[PDB]
């Protein structure tokens, strides 16, 4: 229990935006259009069916790094909010705990940061 | 042991949303459905979490899992292709026959292992959960726990250290600049100034087709290098 | 004492969680239709304007003028789509938008028809997380929008969603983490309560500003509006996109700011408690009253987006991220960490050597902060060298 | 509040705190001063934990053992064992791994001869890998890694619970996983056994995980000690711990190396940098040998019945399938991974005793075993081909004792005690592993490790035929000694597996002593 | 609602997992059919600590996340790796060492 009031407003929310998707696509005007369904790309003709030999399949992100760097630290990141809410009842202990914990966690940071992982974007 | 009905719905459509994810995974051609078929799953997964009286549990679930699937997509895009629509074709004779048949005898030994488990004793996590879920998790993590939670630390490090060493690029194969590219001999401009544009004709002007020269024939210069000319 | 308050929560009667969903879904509409609206007033008048004044009185019908037109204009689904995803992605936006903001106090305990019920759809024992997971699954909507689309545009549109989440979401969840430490708790009624004698900003301002940070990012709203970028990317992810589903990312948008705002309120300004001029008028804390508190504050979050809107540039993703991962992640965990340790001194009678360190930290924080930005960095200059085209001499 | 047993967790936490200062040294230090404090601070961090260790074992002289950690961690005279000789073997594996190249003319002198790319996310053969070859750069983060290995292998024996052999596990294999992708030559096949070693890997503790939360569910707790009780207690699920034991046992097995889970080692060990193979060969064995010895005597005794015949049928399998696929393998270094497969299966006959003999004698082989594959894959990586490359084909072996009689006989010592003659430490300890399995009940197992090692000694024997009883061809590999820490780790090894072999009552004793899991 | 049916979902997450690191070739997805295992495995806890009332396995579950970033990240560096030698991400690819 507890949770059904979520449940009603997700459920609400759900049928409202089905309905909209459903609204959008029965309400209002449709006449079909190669040029109009063809993709946008500023007014010039999209290319090819077959876009190009290669062509646009792969996007490089500059930034993988500090990509994957958010994937450990949002991770070990979660940890602090159980420290933070059992606060003032776990004691000293864990607080030089996780200080410790904190200071593993700015060496890495501090690893990553001078030897230029954050720069590439 | 039998939890109220209502946790039998939530379960039934819930675990019927994490099974048909986890196929989906294993199962579509695109790499970016299978993204979003894991991100599902781990979705559900974590609304069982809640479901079972592990609120933190599943809410960091969905968190965490939202962060990890959106940087598997990304690598989906850099490493494996926008939409490329893998073949799943069996490139090693017989292999998807007996990978097939040992994931389902490993499937019906694990099921026949656990069989029935839960009449034996369900005792509910009330008198846990009880005084805080989150509580109780800092009381385990801190007291019990303490050590693993130290050597997480060591877990980030490792990733981070093997992130920079195998995937960070050092100053040689660092990308010129834009100031450094308009250098050197007057480079970008120098050379044909601005590349020459792509032609326009009557019923064709995308970015592939290739400009004419004043004999007639196609300049190479005006479609760029990396599309397969027209 | 253990929020949710078990003799609050989880005990209305079907119809009465139904009637507050639906009060909360009303609620929510009608806000961002008067945000549209007042959004677009006040930037006019920024700008000197008077901003939509025809449409109905005052211009009242334009947000719904708005809504109803995109409501009445055709359904396209371009060729070249992933026709399920490229459906689905405005859903995605959409629902946990709305779900996020089911743990929301807007105000306290009330006697609707003799229940005693909180003015609020419900709390969690996380609620402040949930809040932070319904707001990170709706991002999947704009990357998969600007994916499915099959267009160069909504494709750099929903990588930069991508990158954006990539910037702020370590962000948030560090600036949670300060609100719990003085909070002691993660549900919103706890951490309402918790700021009866004095309201986290004051407490907590770092942490409030790089959770508003993080926040304005979270939305897409400029500075950061990045995702979208018209000025660059035309219309970045929601390019392709026409009609209801277009409003329904517009409308996720807006429902975006205002849960996040809401947060704020709920766990940096006391909530629903009146402020300091009403603080001491009696009953100001009560019945219905709370309520107009915490939709004020709110709407001073809503003035702070559309002032943002108004007097700034959109930073290029990768500045923005490099500020995340640079500026606000450092902060926020050195943060986490002085608070911890003012707190625990605190705690054993230290005393002076936590006002000591703490104003001493963000000092320090303060300096190397603009070391980043000018003594150090971001503040060089150079030269350059001649090439072989006989360049002119320079006096 | 928790108390904390420093004293007991001494040598994790210096080398913890070491691996993280290396990390320091890496983001705070100027590049050319990186190496000279790395090197010296990983070796002197090893030196202390192994000094450490030895205190620890004073510790433990009166009391059997102690938990550290409210469970977690116990340091018994088993762990402190294993732990002082994976200390070993760490200082060895770093003294590999710091070797530099053999300054010729140039000072680009760079952390080459321990076989690592100057910098691995380069594409190989790049002229940016050229470049930064030429100016000498070396990506000295390898030693806070090889560290945290070491770390996470110093504690996966003593780990005390379910969680912390997880997290242990993980840890020493995450750096294994990246150290194996940074060779200096044959680049790709150094990415492949990565990559190849990742997902293998990332397979075996997902079963492992698994398993221990089937042993969780069984047991209500997941202690090791508490696990243990419930089991011989009965009140526990039996069927849900005979399947956490299996998938956990799959896990372990995949760390060894078991033929049903070996398949990984002779690519790995191949593609790795020869340093790191040297390195992984013994103390990742090591390291699982020691959780499975916890696990198998700690864990679950009472189980002994249920998974007895299973581990019989795997060490068969392992001494057979490991040793007859070795028999014709043309690569030394691939040989030697199907050595140590069969080792694997070897050590499991003294894991299957059940006994304190077994246990007696899987510490002792563990020790005298890692020393030898640590000192064979050394001497292994010493061998040169005119271009460089790493010289294995078993062909350009032909008459390289004979043109190098020193290091000739040094591996033939190595490669007759993985035969297990007499006289040499691999003797030894091979008929400990074989006494308690034959005392234990498993005397048939003791029959097939004897048939198996008859079969292993044709290829062992082949090499030293190829090394001394064959003219050199006209290309032969020249011997490269880069520094004098490859020299001293391949005379300490060497050293070690013969006296080891001669009087080995030296540790034997300290085996002994170490026959008893808290 | 029998609570074991949470194991047995589990059991076939987990196989399904174990099916998809034989079946797919390419590392992003082998990388997602491992974190299907490793979460499977959590899924097993959760249901066990609530059968034991107690949060333990709770607690596991957050380590096993844990490693599962962990393990990921660190597959995502060999893969860009591999990936920059090779400009391919299918792991059969890798196969030079053999036999």
């Amino acid at each position: 229990a507890l949770y059904t009031p979520i449940l009603i407003l997700g459920a609400i929310a759900a049928v409202f935006a089905v309905v909209s998707v459903g609204i959008a696509l029965v309400i209002g005007p449709r006449r079909f259009n190669r040029s109009k369904l063809e993709a946008y790309e500023c007014g010039i003709d999209p290319l090819p069916p077959v876009a190009a030999g290669l062509t646009g399949q792969r996007i490089p992100i500059r930034y993988y790094l500090i990509a994957m760097l958010f994937i450990v630290f949002d991770i070990e990141i979660v940890f602090l909010y159980p420290w933070a809410v059992a606060f003032d009842s776990l004691g000293l202990f864990a607080v030089i705990e996780m200080l410790l914990f904190m200071l593993t966690v700015f060496v890495a940071y501090a690893y990553v940061w001078r030897r230029g992982g954050l720069n590439w974007d | 042991a039998r939890t109220s009905t209502s946790e039998a719905v939530v379960f039934w459509v819930v675990g019927t949303v994490a099974l048909v994810g986890a196929i989906g995974v294993v199962a579509a051609r695109k790499a970016v459905y299978s993204a979003v078929f894991l991100a599902c799953t781990m979705i559900s997964l974590a609304v069982l979490y809640i479901a079972q009286d592990a609120p933190f549990l599943g809410v960091v679930q969905i968190v965490v899992y939202t962060g990890a699937v959106m940087m598997l997509f990304l690598f989906v895009l850099m490493l494996i292709g926008v939409d490329l629509t893998e073949s799943l074709v069996e490139t090693i004779k017989g292999h998807r026959i007996a990978a097939l048949i040992a994931g389902a005898g490993f499937g019906i030994l694990v099921i026949a292992g656990i069989g029935n488990v839960s009449v034996a004793g369900f005792s509910g996590l009330a008198a846990a959960n009880s005084g805080g879920n989150v509580e109780g998790l800092a009381a385990l993590i801190f007291t019990r726990y303490l050590w693993a939670f130290e050597l997480t630390s060591a877990l980030l490090i490792t990733a981070a250290l093997g992130a920079m060493v195998l995937a960070h690029r050092e100053r040689f194969e660092r990308r010129k600049t834009q100031r450094e590219l308009a250098i050197e001999r007057f480079q970008t401009g120098g050379h044909p100034t601005p590349l020459p544009n792509p032609g326009v004709y009557a019923r064709h002007n995308s970015v592939d087709v290739p400009a004419r020269l004043p004999d007639g024939s196609e300049s190479p210069l005006s479609v760029s290098t990396i599309l397969p000319h027209r | 004492m253990t929020h949710p308050d078990p003799t609050l929560f989880g005990h209305d009667p079907w119809w009465l969680m139904l009637a507050k969903a639906v009060a909360i879904f009303v609620f929510l509409l009608l806000t961002v239709l008067s945000a549209i609206l007042i959004e677009r007033k006040l930037l006019g008048r920024m700008q000197m304007r008077f901003g939509p004044n025809r449409v109905g009185p005052a211009g009242l019908l334009q947000s719904l003028a708005d809504g109803i037109k995109l409501a009445l204009k055709e359904g396209l689904v371009p060729a070249g789509v992933d026709k399920p995803i490229y459906l689905l992605a405005p859903v995605i936006s959409v629902i946990p938008a709305f779900v996020a903001f089911s743990v929301i106090p807007l105000g306290g305990a009330v006697s609707v028809f003799g229940h005693r019920t909180p003015l609020q759809l419900t709390d969690l024992p996380v609620a402040v997380l949930f809040i932070l997971a319904a707001t990170s699954i709706g991002v999947y909507g704009i990357v998969l929008a600007g994916w499915a689309s099959g267009s160069t545009y909504p494709l750099l549109g929903g990588l930069r969603s991508s990158a954006q989440v990539v910037s702020y979401e370590i962000a948030m969840g560090l600036s949670f983490v300060a609100v719990f430490l003085y909070a002691g708790t993660m549900s919103t009624s706890g951490i309402v309560a918790a700021q009866d004698r004095t309201w986290f900003v004051f407490l907590l301002l770092p942490s409030f500003l790089v959770y508003v940070v993080s926040m304005v990012g979270e939305t897409n709203r400029a500075p950061f509006d990045l995702p979208e970028a018209e000025g660059e990317l035309v219309g970045g992810f929601h390019t392709e996109y026409s009609s209801l589903k277009f409003a329904m990312f517009m409308l996720a948008e807006y429902v975006n700011m205002t849960t996040v705002s809401a947060l704020a309120t709920t766990m940096f300004l006391g909530g629903w408690h009146a402020p300091f001029p009403f603080n001491l008028i009696d009953g100001a804390n009560s019945g219905w009253w709370p309520l107009l508190w915490f939709t004020a504050k709110v709407w001073t979050f809503m003035f702070l987006y559309f002032w943002l809107r108004a007097t700034l540039p959109r930073l290029r993703y990768d500045q923005f991220m490099a500020l995340g991962w640079k500026v606000l992640i450092p902060v926020s965990l050195l943060w986490i960490m002085v608070v911890a340790i003012t707190r625990s001194l605190r705690q054993h009678g230290e005393g002076t050597w936590a006002a000591w360190l703490l104003t001493a930290a963000v000092v320090v924080v303060v300096a190397l902060i603009w070391g980043l930005a000018t003594s150090l960095r971001r503040r060089t200059v150079q030269p350059p060298p001649p090439q072989s085209t006989g360049a002119y001499p320079v006096p | 509040t928790p108390s904390i047993e420093y004293g007991l967790l001494s040598p994790m936490l210096i080398v913890f705190g070491v691996a993280i200062a290396g990390v320091l040294i890496e983001a705070l230090a100027p590049r050319q001063s990186r190496y000279p404090l790395q090197v010296t601070l990983a070796l002197g961090g090893l030196i202390a934990t192994v000094v450490a260790v030895v205190f620890v074992a004073r510790g433990l002289s009166g009391t059997p053992g102690r938990p550290a950690v409210l469970g977690a961690v116990v340091l018994d005279a088993p762990a402190v064992f294993l732990q002082g000789t994976i200390a070993l073997v760490g200082i060895l594996g770093i003294m590999l791994i710091a070797e530099r190249q053999k300054a010729t003319v140039s000072a680009g002198e760079a952390r080459g001869l321990e076989d690592f790319t100057p910098q691995a996310s380069a594409v190989a053969g790049s002229v940016a890998e050229q470049l930064a070859t030429k100016t000498g750069v070396m990506q000295t983060e390898v030693f806070p890694l090889t560290m945290f290995a070491i770390g996470g292998m110093l504690l996966f024996p003593a780990a005390d619970d379910l969680l912390t052999m997880f997290v242990a596990l993980e840890v020493l294999s995450l750096p294994l996983y990246l150290l194996c992708g940074l060779a200096r030559r044959r680049r790709l096949l150094s990415q492949e056994a990565a990559l190849k070693y990742f997902l293998l890997g990332a397979f075996s503790s997902a079963f492992f995980i698994y398993g221990a939360a089937m042993l969780y569910g069984s047991a209500g707790t997941l202690d090791l000690s508490g696990i243990a009780e419930s089991v011989a207690a009965g009140s526990g699920n039996t069927s849900l711990a005979l399947l956490g034991v299996a998938l956990l046992l799959v896990g372990v097995l995949f760390k060894v190396g078991a033929v049903p889970f070996h398949s990984w080692i002779p690519d790995v060990y191949q593609g790795a940098p020869t340093s790191i193979t040297a390195f992984m060969a013994a103390a990742t064995k090591i390291a699982a040998f020691g959780a499975m010895l916890r696990i198998f005597y700690v864990a679950v005794p009472a189980l002994r019945d249920d998974w007895r015949p299973v581990l019989w049928a795997i060490a068969i399998l392992t001494m057979v399938v490991g040793t007859v696929t070795a028999v014709t393998q043309t690569d030394v270094k691939r040989m030697l991974a199907y050595s140590a497969v069969a080792h694997s299966g070897f050590i499991l006959t003294g894991v299957i005793a059940a006994n304190p003999a077994g246990v007696s004698s899987t510490l002792f082989y563990l020790f005298a075993y890692g020393f030898s594959t640590l000192g064979a894959f050394a001497v292994v990586g010493l061998i040169r081909n005119a271009a460089g490359d790493e010289e294995t084909s078993m062909a350009q072996w032909a008459g390289l004792g004979r043109r190098y009689p020193i290091v000739g006989v040094v591996f033939s010592l190595f490669l007759l005690a993985f035969a297990g003659i007499p006289l040499t430490s691999g003797f030894v300890s091979k008929f400990a592993v074989f006494k308690a399995a034959g005392e234990g009940g498993a005397i048939p197992l003791v029959i097939i490790g004897v048939i198996a090692s008859a079969v292993a000694a044709y290829f062992y024997v082949r090499v030293i035929v190829l090394m001394f009883f064959t003219e050199p061809p006209d290309d032969a590999p020249e011997l490269v000694v880069p520094s004098g820490l490859s020299t001293a780790v391949v005379t300490v090894t060497a050293a070690v597996t013969f006296a080891l072999g001669a009087l080995p009552q030296p540790l034997l004793d300290l085996a002994n002593s170490a026959e008893t899991f808290l | 609602m029998n609570p074991d049916n949470y194991l047995y979902l589990s059991a076939l997450l987990f196989t399904i997992g174990a099916a998809g690191v034989l079946l797919r070739r390419n590392a992003i997805v082998m990388f997602m059919c491992v974190e299907l295992m490793l979460n499977a495995a959590n899924l097993a806890f959760v249901n066990f600590s609530r059968m034991h009332g107690q949060l333990d396995g709770q607690v596991v579950a957050f380590f096993t996340m844990v490693v599962a970033a962990c393990e990921v990240v660190v597959g995502l560096a060999i893969i860009m790796a591999i990936f920059r030698t090779r400009r391919s991400a299918s792991v059969d690819d890798a196969n030079l060492l053999k036999h």
